[PDB]
């Protein structure tokens, strides 16, 4: 496989903040480590001694739906370095560390988790990274963290709820800028377990359009997860920033 | 004495017909640190000769 | 005319036609075919291409 | 400690009947380490955890990985009943029953995880 | 409090500001061998593993950085190269691997097919006529 | 015209070692197999 | 798209989603023909 | 048609070889090898006919500015025994000054 000690080279991706480290027989995806010299969940990481403090961390697509979508080929992921990201469904903070490593020190990641022990893991990794704040609250009630979340630019939504579109609709009505980017990860077996997945995805896209989003891209991230889709949409506009 | 300590770059350059290093341990002395430009290498030569004496 | 051992049995022909049309399907779309293996994540084992956008533009 | 606890009125026995059906269909992993490995390999569709366990920290460690991977989990109140339903001749405290692309058990799986998602 | 300033008045960017300052490629001959190997990595795994056909006119990117996989804490018995296999470049790892005899066999088959009828063949025909 | 005398820049060339010659030979063999494979793929695509 | 096996759409299972055009709608009112009842009698399945 | 023919209608006709008493002369050229030979000769004669037209319709007073940075093809008299009609090109070498050769010889 991609064994420890192999030499890889690290080139930039098409997206900002993400890199692709290619070498030998396996090309993998990575992000620049915010706190160098320590892994979060025991991942392989990439050390380069520049002509020390520079380390990159490998982004598992089977573990994180954002890296699955990036390897699927989204047109954009909306999170440049220095952009505020509201993460909904921040279960234990595994992919939230990579989103925080994307947005860098001058950005901010507001990671909302509901369960408490996942909240403990999230508060540990947000003790390590000083740009992710942890919010242990229910994402169905965004009146709880309206003191904490300012108007963010991107929303990531990886909640597996049947009322997912309403949750994202009220969270984006409260905390998203005009023309706000978001990526929602739809799991068809949790939305509607009886209906076919393409019909489930079209119904969820129509519900987002009723909840005032304008959808611009959609990919079924198929070689990494079954019956999952990632829908990219812009809030209250057609272009992303302005 | 000019290139004590820079021996890896020295013998790499001598075996591959590159240009040898100008100084070794002598670079972190006081008197070669005041110069700037090519006068650094000139003062490294002169200082190494006076160190040998 | 001379015909094939595959053509003398109508089930075995429809078995081999399905095996090769399920094979032609993997060369167009992407099948799931199991997630990460027991060994873990050995990298994206066949390339990563950066300038390729494979999303249905709504 | 076990907040998605299953209640009495014909949900525990629906769970254990689906468990026995999947154990006949050979689509079921038994014991805490096998449930953990199945959830971490992502093939799991639902996971049943006993609540009568001597100290409960085992079936407390499994819900963290289940919440991280977002699969449903539910507590049945008897490990002896869970082992009898699986067909083990030992008490089983954790049961994870996986996904396959073609079965008729998956309808029971889907209705069961809809009831479990309503329970949470 | 308030001092006399130091007057410091006397193209393409060196480090990418948006990608956390990847330095520009110091195009050494070893990095050039590594980049040729990366564009020929389909040939290296001889048909056992095919790759995405990315074929630009220049294989050398503008910004690279040669790094090393450190460690996955979950796997450390077989997902770890030993001391006699941690080599310096990527081409040294390819040469230390197996199937170098397989590359030589395929090269000699190509060499026979390309020496098939070119000029030693015509020298032999001319000698057989002159004899 | 192919030069017949040996120039000074050819006389002063460093004799390269053994490991660098092994890497050179490996790179030669890989580039030839790549060129033959590319020509075969292009011939098949032109036939189709 | 997913659920497409070589020009066979596996996404369409009942209840069938049917888009209606103006020509079809004008002619199904002109032919004295009830819209949802005749669509259900054509497909033998629940349409929306 | 194509279904109105048997397999013995479809069966290939083999090619004879050179006789064994005459195999030293090379291969027996058939229509395919003859087509290759004729294609190569017609191509070479087309290039040579275009070169003869270009050498015939040549202005004797033409002046390009590469003529001040190239050596001409000359004649057999001016060049000598080493006269091909090809304009000689540069191999990349250059006459090297004394300071740089002092540097190179100190390195050697």
């Amino acid at each position: 496989g991609a064994k420890a000690g192999k030499k890889v080279i690290v080139e930039p991706h098409r997206h900002k903040g993400v890199f692709v480290a290619r070498g030998g027989k396996e090309d993998l995806l990575c992000t620049a480590n915010l706190v160098p010299g320590e892994s979060v969940y025991g991942e392989k990481r990439i050390s380069v001694e520049t002509p020390t403090k520079t380390e990159y961390r490998i982004w598992n697509p089977f573990r994180s739906k954002l890296a699955a979508g990036i390897l699927g080929g989204l047109e954009t992921i909306y999170m440049k370095p220095g952009s505020k990201v509201l993460y909904l469904g921040a279960a234990s903070g595994t992919s939230v560390s990579h989103v925080a490593d994307i947005v860098g020190p001058t950005g901010a990641v507001y990671a909302v988790e509901f369960s408490h022990r996942s909240g403990r893991d999230l508060i540990n990794m947000a003790t390590r990274r000083t740009n992710v704040i942890p919010i242990v609250e229910d994402a169905r009630k965004p009146m709880a963290y309206r003191m904490l979340v300012p108007m963010v630019d991107v929303i990531f939504a990886d909640v597996a709820q049947p009322d997912q579109a309403r949750i994202v609709g009220i969270n984006a009505r409260l905390f998203l800028k005009q023309g706000g980017g978001l990526l929602i990860s739809i799991k068809a077996s949790c939305i509607d377990s009886t209906a076919p997945p393409e019909q489930v995805f079209a119904s969820e896209v129509q519900k987002l359009r009723e909840d005032k989003f304008f959808p611009k891209e959609q990919l079924t991230l198929e070689p990494y997860e079954r019956d999952h889709a990632m829908v990219s949409c812009v809030y209250l506009q057609k272009e992303f920033e302005g | 004495i000019q290139i004590l300590g820079a021996e890896k770059a020295l013998f790499r350059a001598l075996k591959t017909k590159h240009a040898t290093p100008k100084y070794g341990i002598i670079y972190h002395a006081s008197l070669v640190g005041q110069a700037s430009g090519p006068n650094k290498g000139k003062i490294a030569r002169q200082l190494a000769a006076k160190i040998a004496l | 005319p001379n015909r094939k051992k595959e053509q003398r049995n109508p089930r075995v022909k429809k078995r081999k036609k399905y095996e090769e049309k399920q094979k032609k399907l993997r060369s167009v779309k992407a099948v799931y075919k199991g997630g990460e293996g027991p060994g873990g994540y050995q990298g994206e084992l066949s390339g990563i291409k950066t300038n390729l956008v494979k999303s249905v533009k709504l | 400690a076990a907040w998605p606890k299953a209640e009495d009125p014909a949900l525990v026995q629906e769970l254990l009947d689906c468990v026995q059906q999947a154990s006949h269909y050979r689509q079921l992993k038994k014991g805490a380490n096998e449930t953990t490995k199945s959830v971490n390999r992502g093939t799991s569709e639902l996971v049943i955890l006993a609540a009568d366990t001597q100290p409960l920290s085992i079936v407390l460690h499994i819900p963290l990985i289940c919440e991280e991977k977002n699969v449903p989990y539910v507590y049945v109140p008897s490990k002896v009943a869970l082992g009898r339903a699986c067909g083990v001749s030992r008490a089983v405290i954790a049961v994870s029953l996986t996904s396959n692309e073609a079965s008729d058990l998956n309808s029971k799986i889907r209705a069961l995880r809809d009831k479990v998602e309503r329970l949470a | 409090e308030l001092s006399v300033r130091v007057p410091q008045l006397p193209g393409p960017p060196d480090t990418l500001s948006d990608w956390y300052n990847i330095p520009r490629t110091n195009l050494t001959p070893e990095l050039k061998r590594d980049l040729q190997l990366l564009r020929m990595r389909d040939v290296v795994a001889m048909g056992k593993q095919f790759f995405k056909k990315d074929n630009r006119k220049d294989f050398v990117p503008e910004y690279c950085q040669v790094g090393t996989i450190i460690a996955g804490a979950t796997d450390g018995v077989s997902g770890r190269l030993t001391r006699k296999e941690r080599k310096r470049t990527i081409v040294e790892e390819v040469l230390s691997s197996d199937s170098v005899s397989k590359y030589k066999r395929k090269y000699h088959e190509i060499q026979e097919h390309k020496k098939s009828g070119r000029k030693g063949y015509y020298k032999k025909l001319m000698a057989a006529r002159k004899r | 015209k192919p030069q017949k005398k040996e120039t000074y820049m050819q006389k002063r060339a460093v004799v390269v070692g053994r490991e660098e010659r092994k890497l050179r030979d490996l790179m030669q063999k890989l580039t030839t197999i790549r060129k033959e494979k590319i020509a075969k793929r292009k011939a098949k695509k032109e036939a189709q | 798209p997913s659920s497409m096996f070589f020009e066979h759409n596996e996404a369409l299972v009942p209840p069938y989603n049917v888009l209606v055009d103006t020509n079809f709608l004008s002619r199904t009112v002109g032919a004295k023909l009830p819209l949802l009842e005749s669509a259900m009698d054509c497909l033998y399945a629940s349409v929306n | 048609m194509s279904s109105l023919r048997h397999a013995i209608q479809r069966r290939a006709h083999k090619e004879r070889a050179q006789p064994l008493e005459r195999q030293r002369l090379g291969i027996l050229e058939k229509k395919k090898d003859y087509r290759l030979r004729a294609r190569d000769y017609k191509k070479k004669q087309a290039v040579l006919k275009s070169l003869r037209q270009k050498a015939a319709e040549r202005n004797e007073d033409e002046f390009y500015f590469g003529m001040m940075s190239r050596k001409g093809p000359g004649s057999a008299l001016t060049r000598g025994k080493g006269f091909t009609g090809t304009v000689d090109g540069d191999r990349g070498n250059k006459a090297l000054s004394v300071e740089t050769v002092r540097l190179l010889k100190t390195q050697d």
